[PDB]
């Protein structure tokens, strides 16, 4: 989601995004495209459900 | 008739459902995707990486040290150069990694 | 000879890189073996080779 | 940031979470209808070549 008041230090926000996309599956793709839908890194073969 | 093994192994650790619920020997309830989207992706659906687990995404693959191309404990296994040539084997498995 | 050992061995350890990246972690519990925030696996897959 | 540190390390900060998850199931239905349930009108066919 984009639109909230961002944090002052962009480096902290970047590290937070790295640690949040960490430990988890669904992550904004690494380049972080501007003017995009921020689709998760497109899935390979599918799942079990 | 030596009714005997053929070692795989599955290092180590978690809670209580993958050797307490589902599971098998070289790693994940899965499926390389047959006929579907297309058939020239089996290097990041069968060799490199993009997402979470074809079964158990609670944590990333089976045992901390063998999950790609040309490696050891299965260096016991692969089969162009000579070990379908000098000691003939169905070998523990000859279609588990092939 | 041993002291300005001090002087020419840390002050070329003078100006710091931008992320110290892939070997010196040390403190969390377990299934961070299992979803990387953090490196320890592409210099980590089996030790013997 | 401190939440990142604690939640990773194994610490339990003084809050608790409630999870919610939506699921789908395929079900076969069972329909009953009386005699004059629908008054049904039919037109006359016309063809576009």
């Amino acid at each position: 989601s984009r639109g909230g008041v961002p944090m002052l230090h962009d480096n902290v926000t970047e590290s937070l995004r790295r640690i949040t996309a960490s430990g988890g599956r669904l992550n904004p793709t690494e380049p972080l495209p501007i003017f995009g839908g921020l689709r998760p890194a497109t899935s390979a073969g599918i799942a079990r459900g | 008739q030596a009714s005997v093994c053929e070692f795989v192994a599955m290092p180590v650790s978690t809670d209580l459902q993958y050797f307490r619920t589902a599971c098998n020997p070289r790693g994940r309830a899965s499926g390389m995707l047959y006929m579907g989207d297309r058939d020239a992706d089996i290097e990041a659906i069968m060799f490199d990486h993009t997402q979470s687990d074809v079964a158990y995404t609670d944590r990333a693959t089976l045992n901390p040290w063998a999950s790609q191309k040309h490696s050891y404990g299965d260096r016991l296994y692969n089969g162009t150069y000579n070990l379908t040539g000098a000691s003939p084997i169905y070998s523990p498995c000859f279609k588990f990694f092939t | 000879t041993l002291d300005v050992q001090m002087g020419r061995f840390m002050e070329t350890w003078a100006d710091m890189m931008p992320h110290h990246p892939h070997w010196v972690n040390e403190h969390l519990t377990i299934l961070q073996f299992i979803a990387p925030s953090n490196p320890r696996l592409r210099f980590e897959l089996n030790p013997a080779f | 940031i401190s939440l990142t540190h604690q939640l990773r390390t194994g610490f339990h900060p003084g809050i608790a979470f409630t999870v919610v998850r939506q699921d789908r199931f395929a079900t076969e239905q069972l329909l009953y209808a009386e005699r004059a349930s629908e008054s049904y009108f039919v037109g006359q066919i016309q063809v576009h070549h």
